[PDB]
C-alpha cells in the first residue's frame, strides 16, 4: 500500500527534506539509498514510503515541487539530498511572490501538469496505492496557492484516494508578509473541500515551543522544523511500522473523520525537554502521557481545553509497559472525561511502537480532532477582515486576474467552517 | 479522584450523600449520560443494569441490588415467602397473605375465611386501601394486583393515647453482602386513639392530612428508640432490645439471607449496595410482624445527616477509599 | 456421514480459522504435512472426522475450509504458516484493499466484486461433498469485511444452498482491543442483515477472553494470539460433536433443535471451565462438581451478563475427559439447589448432556495447562440480550449525530439502512424482555 | 431428576436430565440492491467530476 509523497515550495520543501531525513534514519536508508539496519521491522513496511530500485536501493516515493529553484538545489546539496529521483524535482524559475493568485492561477498552472506528469508515473507504479501526503505551508504562494491547485488535480484523477496534508499556518508573530490571512484563508476553503487528514501546524506555537520550552532564545525556521519532522514521524508511525491501529490513511480517516469537513487535527509530541543535563532523565508513563496531552506540547496555539475531543490518536514508542499505558491512557479519559465528547463513545485510540525516534528512549505523539481548532481558524479570519475590509493589498491579487467576490466567498466559508465547529461544542448526548 | 452520577433527583436520601461526596473534595459528579463513573446514583426504575462493569479501568458501584424487587414489591413478598423454604408457609413472622388480581390465591383466601370466621376467630383483613370484614367488599374493591392480608387486630398500643404505631428500621446491604442495621429507628405513631370499631393507618402522610393530634405526643408523630425504650420499661418492665429487636433483626437476616443467591454480586463485573427500609407491626404479646419492605426510602430528618454519612463510610468508601451506628447483622 | 464447510472471513474470521484448525489436526492426529497415520483408509472414508476433512488419493487429509479477506496479508500468513501444506491455492481468497472498517465498502462497494469468486470456491468445496449439512462462518462484527462482506456472503449461500443450515461463530467488538470507533455501527449492520440467515450464532466477546486470559491464565496484555487459542478451545467443544463419534449434537440441524426453539432468539451462551495457566506446575485438578458449577459463574462466560435476571430456554453440557454420567447428574443436583436457574415455563427444566472420554488437547508450548476433565455448557438465555442493549445504546449516541454516517452513505448506503437495521435489534430486544420476564 | 435417552459408544455417552416438565431474498432481488448502492457511488462521483470542472 504506497503513499505518494509531495512537497510544495519553501516551507513545504525544508519541511519534506527534514521528515525524509529523520524517517530514512528510522528505517536504516543512508543518503546512498543503501539499507544498513539492524532490524527487520525497519523493512517491513518500508515499500509505503520507498521504492526499491536495482541493486536494492531505496528511492523515496517523493515529489519535490516549487516556482522557483533556491529551496530545491539546497535540498539537492542537503543531507539526504542524493536519495531523491532526479525527475522527481520539478520546478519554474519565475516564483510566486508569496501570492496565492500566482499559485492557484498564473505561474502554478504553467508548472501543474509537468507535477501530474510525475504524480502519475509514480501512481502508476502502486500495486495498492493509499493515496497522498502534502507538505507545504498555508502563508506563501507556492505551496498554499500551487500545493492547494495540484490537490484539486489530483482529486480529479485519483478521487477514490485519500488525501493528507501537512499544513503549515501562518501567524503573524512568525511571518514573512502581510498578505499571509488572505493566501491562508483561500487555502483553508480548498483544504476543507479536497482533503480527508489535514494536520494543523501553527509556527506560533511552534515558535513558542522552541523559545518558552526548549529554551531557545532565538529560534529559526530550522529550530520550527526539527519539531515539525519530529512530529510527523510520529503521526506516521502506525503507516510506517507493524500495527493494528490506523495502519492506513483510510482506516485512520474512518476512525478520526465523523463529518466530513472536520478533518483539521492538532498534533502534538512529548517529551520537550530543554537541552542540558536535563535530557538524559528518565521519562515515566504517567509523565509522558501527562506530557502528550499537555496543550504547551500542541502544535496548533489552540487551547484544547476551550473544545471538546471528537476523537484522538495516540501514539507511543519505545520499549515501555504496554499494561501502564493502557493504565494512563485510561486515566487521562476517567479523569477529564468532561474534554471527549460523550457522543462518540471510545474516540481515543492508543498505538505502541517498540522502535523509538532517533535521541529519545521513549516518546508519544497526539493526534486530535479538536472543537478548539475553530480559535486557529477564527484568528486567521479576524486577520483577513482587518485588511480586506479596506482591500488593502487586493491589487497584488486582482492583478492575476482574481475578483474582489472570491475574497468574499472564501471568507464566508471560513466562517461557515468556525459555526460548524462551534454546533459540536455545544451538542449534548 | 473518583467520579459518580446522580440519576434519580427526587431521592432525599442521595440527594445528601452527593452533597457528601463532592464535600470530600474526593469526588466529581459527571452529566447523568457519562459512562466513566465509578459510583452511579441510579434511577429506580429501569436501571441499565446491563450496562454497568464495562468500562475498562473503571472499578464500578451501584446502589441499587439488580432483583431486589422480588422482596419489595407487595405482591412479589408474598409469593418469595410462600415459595422459599428458607421462608416457608410456615413462617411464624409474616401475617398470612394472598396474592388476588382483578377483572392468583383468590380461593384458597376464601378457604381461610370460611374457617375462621365460622370460628369467630376474628377476621379482619385489610387490603388507596381499606380494611373490612366481609371478603365480599374487599374483592369488590379490587376490581375497579393486590394482596389481602390478615390484619393485625390486637396491636401494641402506646399509652397514653391508646395509640398504634409501626417501627421503620433502615438496612444497609454493601457489596460484600454484609447487612447493616442502622441503629437509629424511628416509630411512626397514630395520634388517635386506636378505634377497634384513620387511627388504624400509621402513615406520616395520612396522619398529617386527615388527623386532627398530629404532633401532640411527639414531635411529627415520630417517636425515636431513646423514648420508646423508656417507655417498654417503664409501661411494660422489659427493653426495646428484648422484647423487639432480636425478632427484628431475626427477620431482615431471613429475608436478605434467602435473595442472596439470587442477587449477590461476589463475583459480578460490577457491585451492587442498596438501602431497604423495614416496616414492622408489633402486637400486644410484643410479638414483630413484618408489613413490608421498602426499596427506596427516605429517612427521617433529624437521622438523615447521621445515616447519610454512614452510607459513605460502609458502602461507597469502603470501595473508594478517601486520603459504628451500625448493627452488624452477622451469617 | 455428512460434510460440513467452514468459510473464515476478514482478520478476525482468518486467524480464529487458523487456531482451529490448528488444534483439529492435533485433536485427529494430523501432521501439519496433512498425513494422518492412525487413518487406516487411504484417499477416501466416511468416518466423523471426514465431516471437516476431505482425503486425497495421497492420504492428505484436507480441511473443508474457505479463507476470504479483503488484504492479503492476513491470509499470507496461512500461505506460510506451518499447516500450509494442508491448504491448497484454491481456498484462500484475498482482496488489495479492504473495507476500511465500514461494512458499506465490505458488503456493497468491494463485496460486489468478490463475492462471485468466493461463491465459486465454496461450489468447488460442496461438489466434493457426498451430502452438505450446511456451513460454520467465523467473522467479527466489528471489521468492514468481517461485518459486510459476512452478511452479503450469508445472503447468497441462503440463495445457493436453500436448505442446508448456517451456523456463526462472531466476535463481539472490546475497546480494550478495537481498532475502530464504529464498531457498534458495523456490529447492528450486519446483525440486521443477517438475523433471517442464520440458524444459530455463537457471539464470543472479547473483553470477556481478555479478562479470562487476564484473570485465569496470568497474561498482563493479552495479545490476539492468546485471545485465538482460548476461542479455539470454545469452538472446539462446540464442533466436537460434529468431529467424533457420539449421539448428540451429530449434526448442524441437531444445534438449532436443541438450542434454539425461536428463529430470531438463535444466540446461545457459552461458558467453559477450567481455564487453568500452563506456568503453573501443579494445579488442583477441579471435579466435576466444581466445572460444572463453574458454568454458572459470569466470570466464565464467553459474553459477561447475569443469566440469573434472565430465563433458559435449553441448556446442553459438553465434557471432555474422565466424566461419567453419574457424577454429572449428582452435580446438577447439588448446583440446583444452590443457583438461580429458571427456565420459562413452556420449557422443560432440564440439560442435555454429552461426554467424551479424549480430554482437551491444549497446543504445545501455549497457554493453557492440560486439564483432565473440562465442560463447555451452551445456554440459551435471554440475559445474553444485556449485550445488545450495550451495542444499541453505543449506536444510538452516535447516530444521534450522524457521526461517521457518511463514510458509508459515501459508499452507496443508503441513510435508511441504518434506521431500519436499528429498529430491528429494537424489535430483537423487545422479543428477549417478552420471553425472559 | 430422571435420565433420558443414554446412548454409549467407545468414545464417550450422552443423555438428558430432566428436573421439572413445562408448565428470503430472491437473487435478482440483492442484485438490485447492490446495483442500486453502485448507481449511487457513480451519482456521487459524477456530481463530484462536475463540480470540479466548473
Ligand atoms: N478475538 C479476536 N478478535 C480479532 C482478531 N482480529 C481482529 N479482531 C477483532 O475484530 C474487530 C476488527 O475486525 P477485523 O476482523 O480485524 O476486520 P476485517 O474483517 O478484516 O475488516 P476490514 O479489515 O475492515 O476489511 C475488532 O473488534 C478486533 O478486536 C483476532 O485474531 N481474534
Ligand atoms: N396487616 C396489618 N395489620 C395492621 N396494620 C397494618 C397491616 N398492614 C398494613 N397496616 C398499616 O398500613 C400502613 C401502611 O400500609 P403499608 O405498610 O402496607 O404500605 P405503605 O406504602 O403505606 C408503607 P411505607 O409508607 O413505609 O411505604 C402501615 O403504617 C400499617 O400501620
Ligand atoms: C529534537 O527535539 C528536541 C526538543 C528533543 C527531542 C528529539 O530529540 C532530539 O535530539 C532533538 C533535539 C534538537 C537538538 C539536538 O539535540 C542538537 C544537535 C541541537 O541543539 C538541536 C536543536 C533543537 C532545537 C532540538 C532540541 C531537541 C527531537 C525531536
Ligand atoms: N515552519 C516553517 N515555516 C516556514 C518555513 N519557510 C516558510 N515558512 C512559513 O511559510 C509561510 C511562507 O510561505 P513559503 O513556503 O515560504 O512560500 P512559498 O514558497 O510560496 O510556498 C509563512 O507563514 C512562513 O512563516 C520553514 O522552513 N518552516
Ligand atoms: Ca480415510
Ligand atoms: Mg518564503
Ligand atoms: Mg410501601
Ligand atoms: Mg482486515
Amino acid at each position: 500500500r504506497e503513499i505518494v509523497h509531495i512537497q510544495a515550495g519553501q516551507c513545504g520543501n525544508q519541511i519534506g527534506a527534514k521528515f525524509w531525513e529523520v524517517i530514512s534514519d528510522e528505517h536504516g536508508i543512508d543518503p546512498t539509498g543503501s539499507y544498513h539496519g539492524d532490524s527487520d521491522l525497519q523493512l517491513e513496511r518500508i515499500n509505503v514510503y520507498y521504492n526499491e530500485a536495482t541493486g536494492n536501493k531505496y528511492v523515496p516515493r517523493a515529489i519535490l515541487v516549487d516556482l522557483e529553484p533556491g529551496t530545491m538545489d539546497s535540498v539537492r546539496s542537503g543531507p539526504f539530498g542524493q536519495i531523491f529521483r532526479p525527475d522527481n524535482f520539478v520546478f519554474g524559475q519565475s516564483g510566486a511572490g508569496n501570492n496565492w493568485a500566482k499559485g492557484h492561477y498564473t505561474e502554478g498552472a504553467e508548472l501543474v501538469d509537468s507535477v501530474l506528469d510525475v504524480v502519475r508515473k509514480e501512481s502508476e507504479s502502486c500495486d495498492c496505492l493509499q493515496g497522498f501526503q502534502l507538505t507545504h505551508s498555508l502563508g506563501g504562494g507556492t505551496g498554499s496557492g500551487m500545493g492547494t491547485l495540484l490537490i484539486s488535480k489530483i482529486r480529479e484523477e485519483y478521487p477514490d484516494r485519500i488525501m493528507n496534508t501537512f499544513s503549515v499556518m501562518p501567524s503573524p508573530k512568525v511571518s514573512d508578509t502581510v498578505v499571509e490571512p488572505y493566501n491562508a484563508t483561500l487555502s483553508v476553503h480548498q483544504l476543507v473541500e479536497n482533503t480527508d487528514e489535514t494536520y494543523c501546524i501553527d509556527n506560533e506555537a511552534l515558535y513558542d515551543i522552541c523559545f518558552r520550552t526548549l529554551k531557545l532564545t532565538t529560534p529559526t525556521y530550522g529550530d520550527l522544523n526539527h519539531l515539525v519532522s519530529a512530529t510527523m514521524s510520529g503521526v506516521t508511525t502506525c503507516l510506517r511500522f507493524p500495527g493494528q491501529l490506523n495502519a492506513d490513511l483510510r482506516k485512520l480517516a474512518v476512525n478520526m473523520v465523523p463529518f466530513p469537513r472536520l478533518h483539521f487535527f492538532m498534533p502534538g509530541f512529548a517529551p520537550l525537554t530543554s537541552r542540558g543535563s536535563q535530557q538524559y532523565r528518565a521519562l515515566t508513563v504517567p509523565e509522558l502521557t501527562q506530557q502528550m496531552f499537555d496543550s504547551k506540547n500542541m502544535m496548533a496555539a489552540c487551547d484544547p481545553r476551550h473544545g471538546r475531543y471528537l476523537t484522538v490518536a495516540a501514539i507511543f514508542r519505545g520499549r515501555m509497559s504496554m499494561k501502564e499505558v493502557d493504565e494512563q491512557m485510561l486515566n487521562v479519559q476517567n479523569k477529564n472525561s468532561s474534554y471527549f465528547v460523550e457522543w462518540i463513545p471510545n474516540n481515543v485510540k492508543t498505538a505502541v511502537c517498540d522502535i523509538p525516534p532517533r535521541g529519545l528512549k521513549m516518546s508519544a505523539t497526539f493526534i486530535g480532532n479538536s472543537t478548539a481548532i475553530q480559535e486557529l481558524f477564527k484568528r486567521i479570519s479576524e486577520q483577513f477582515t482587518a485588511m480586506f475590509r479596506r482591500k488593502a493589498f487586493l491589487h497584488w491579487y486582482t492583478g492575476e486576474g482574481m475578483d474582489e467576490m472570491e475574497f468574499t466567498e472564501a471568507e464566508s466559508n471560513m466562517n461557515d467552517l468556525v459555526s460548524e465547529y462551534q454546533q459540536y461544542q455545544d451538542a449534548t448526548a | 479522584m473518583y467520579t459518580f452520577v446522580v440519576r434519580d433527583e427526587n431521592s432525599s436520601v442521595y440527594a445528601e450523600v452527593s452533597r457528601l461526596l463532592l464535600a470530600t473534595g474526593q469526588w466529581k459528579r459527571l452529566r447523568k449520560d457519562n459512562p466513566r463513573f465509578n459510583l452511579m446514583l441510579g434511577e429506580r426504575n429501569r436501571l441499565p443494569f446491563g450496562r454497568l462493569g464495562h468500562e475498562p479501568g473503571l472499578v464500578q458501584l451501584v446502589n441499587y441490588y439488580r432483583g431486589a424487587d422480588k422482596l419489595c414489591r407487595k405482591a412479589s413478598l408474598v409469593k418469595l415467602i410462600k415459595t422459599s423454604p428458607e421462608l416457608s408457609e410456615s413462617c411464624t413472622w409474616f401475617p398470612e397473605s394472598y396474592v388476588i388480581y382483578p377483572t392468583d390465591e383468590r380461593e384458597v383466601f376464601l378457604a381461610a375465611y370460611n374457617r375462621r370466621r365460622e370460628g369467630r376467630e376474628g377476621n379482619v383483613w385489610i387490603a388507596g386501601i381499606l380494611i373490612s370484614s366481609e371478603a365480599s367488599e374487599l374483592l369488590d374493591f379490587i376490581d375497579e394486583v393486590h394482596v389481602i392480608q390478615k390484619y393485625l387486630e390486637k396491636p401494641l398500643l402506646l399509652e397514653p393515647g391508646h395509640r398504634k404505631f409501626d417501627i421503620r428500621s433502615w438496612v444497609l446491604v454493601d457489596h460484600l453482602y454484609n447487612i447493616y442495621l442502622y441503629r437509629e429507628g424511628v416509630l411512626r405513631t397514630s395520634s388517635e386513639p386506636y378505634n377497634s370499631a384513620t387511627c388504624h393507618l400509621t402513615n406520616h402522610c395520612i396522619q398529617k392530612e386527615y388527623s386532627k393530634n398530629y404532633g401532640r405526643y411527639e414531635e411529627g408523630n415520630e417517636m425515636f428508640f431513646e423514648e420508646f425504650n423508656q417507655y417498654l420499661m417503664d409501661a411494660l418492665n422489659t427493653t426495646l432490645e428484648n422484647s423487639i429487636l432480636l425478632q427484628i433483626k431475626h427477620i431482615i437476616r431471613s429475608c436478605l439471607m434467602c435473595i442472596e443467591p439470587a442477587i449477590s454480586t461476589k463475583h459480578l463485573h460490577y457491585q451492587s449496595f442498596q438501602l431497604f427500609g423495614f416496616d414492622f407491626m408489633v402486637d400486644e404479646e410484643l410479638k414483630v410482624w413484618l408489613i413490608e419492605v421498602n426499596g427506596a426510602p427516605a429517612c427521617a430528618q433529624k437521622l438523615y445527616a447521621e445515616l447519610c454519612q454512614g452510607i459513605v463510610d460502609v458502602a461507597i468508601s469502603s470501595v473508594f477509599p478517601l486520603a459504628s451506628i451500625f448493627i452488624k447483622l452477622h451469617h | 456421514m455428512r460434510e460440513c464447510i467452514s468459510i473464515h472471513v476478514g482478520q478476525a474470521g482468518v486467524q480464529i480459522g487458523n487456531a482451529c484448525w490448528e488444534l483439529y489436526c492435533l485433536e485427529h492426529g494430523i501432521q501439519p504435512d496433512g498425513q494422518m497415520p492412525s487413518d487406516k483408509t487411504i484417499g477416501g472414508g466416511d468416518d466423523s472426522f471426514n465431516t471437516f476433512f476431505s482425503e486425497t488419493g495421497a492420504g492428505k487429509h484436507v480441511p473443508r475450509a474457505v479463507f476470504v479477506d479483503l488484504e492479503p496479508t492476513v491470509i499470507d500468513e496461512v500461505r506460510t504458516g506451518t499447516y500450509r501444506q494442508l491448504f491448497h491455492p484454491e481456498q484462500l481468497i484475498t482482496g488489495k484493499e479492504d473495507a476500511a472498517n465500514n461494512y458499506a465498502r465490505g458488503h456493497y462497494t468491494i463485496g460486489k466484486e468478490i463475492i462471485d469468486l468466493v461463491l465459486d470456491r465454496i461450489r468447488k468445496l460442496a461438489d466434493q461433498c457426498t451430502g452438505l449439512q450446511g456451513f460454520l462462518v467465523f467473522h467479527s462484527f466489528g471489521g468492514g469485511t468481517g461485518s459486510g462482506f459476512t452478511s452479503l456472503l450469508m445472503e447468497r449461500l441462503s440463495v445457493d444452498y436453500g436448505k442446508k443450515s448456517k451456523l456463526e461463530f462472531s466476535i463481539y467488538p472490546a475497546p480494550q482491543v478495537s481498532t475502530a470507533v464504529v464498531e457498534p455501527y458495523n456490529s447492528i449492520l450486519t446483525t440486521h442483515t443477517t438475523l433471517e440467515h442464520s440458524d444459530c450464532a455463537f457471539m464470543v466477546d472479547n473483553e470477556a477472553i481478555y479478562d479470562i486470559c487476564r484473570r485465569n491464565l496470568d497474561i498482563e496484555r493479552p495479545t490476539y494470539t492468546n485471545l485465538n487459542r482460548l476461542i479455539s478451545q470454545i469452538v472446539s467443544s462446540i464442533t466436537a460433536s460434529l468431529r467424533f463419534d457420539g449421539a448428540l449434537n451429530v449434526d448442524l440441524t441437531e444445534f438449532q433443535t436443541n438450542l434454539v426453539p425461536y428463529p430470531r432468539i438463535h444466540f446461545p451462551l457459552a461458558t467453559y471451565a477450567p481455564v487453568i495457566s500452563a506456568e503453573k506446575a501443579y494445579h488442583e485438578q477441579l471435579s466435576v462438581a466444581e466445572i460444572t458449577n463453574a458454568c454458572f459463574e459470569p466470570a466464565n462466560q464467553m459474553v459477561k451478563c447475569d443469566p440469573r435476571h434472565g430465563k433458559y430456554m435449553a441448556c446442553c453440557l459438553l465434557y471432555r475427559g474422565d466424566v461419567v454420567p453419574k457424577d454429572v447428574n449428582a452435580a446438577i443436583a447439588t448446583i440446583k439447589t444452590k443457583r438461580s436457574i429458571q427456565f420459562v415455563d413452556w420449557c422443560p427444566t432440564g440439560f442435555k448432556v454429552g461426554i467424551n472420554y479424549q480430554p482437551p488437547t491444549v497446543v504445545p508450548g501455549g497457554d493453557l495447562a492440560k486439564v483432565q476433565r473440562a465442560v463447555c455448557m451452551l445456554s440459551n438465555t435471554t440475559a445474553i440480550a444485556e449485550a445488545w442493549a450495550r451495542l444499541d445504546h453505543k449506536f444510538d449516541l452516535m447516530y444521534a449525530k450522524r457521526a461517521f454516517v457518511h463514510w458509508y452513505v459515501g459508499e452507496g448506503m443508503e441513510e435508511g439502512e441504518f434506521s431500519e437495521a436499528r429498529e430491528d435489534m429494537a424489535a430483537l430486544e423487545k422479543d428477549y424482555e417478552e420471553v425472559g420476564v | 431428576m430422571e435420565v433420558i435417552e443414554l446412548n454409549k459408544c467407545t468414545s464417550g455417552q450422552s443423555f438428558e436430565v430432566i428436573l421439572k416438565p413445562p408448565s428470503d431474498p430472491s437473487l435478482e432481488e440483492i442484485q438490485k440492491k447492490l446495483e442500486a448502492a453502485e448507481e449511487r457511488r457513480k451519482y456521487q462521483e459524477a456530481e463530484l467530476l462536475k463540480h470540479l470542472a466548473e
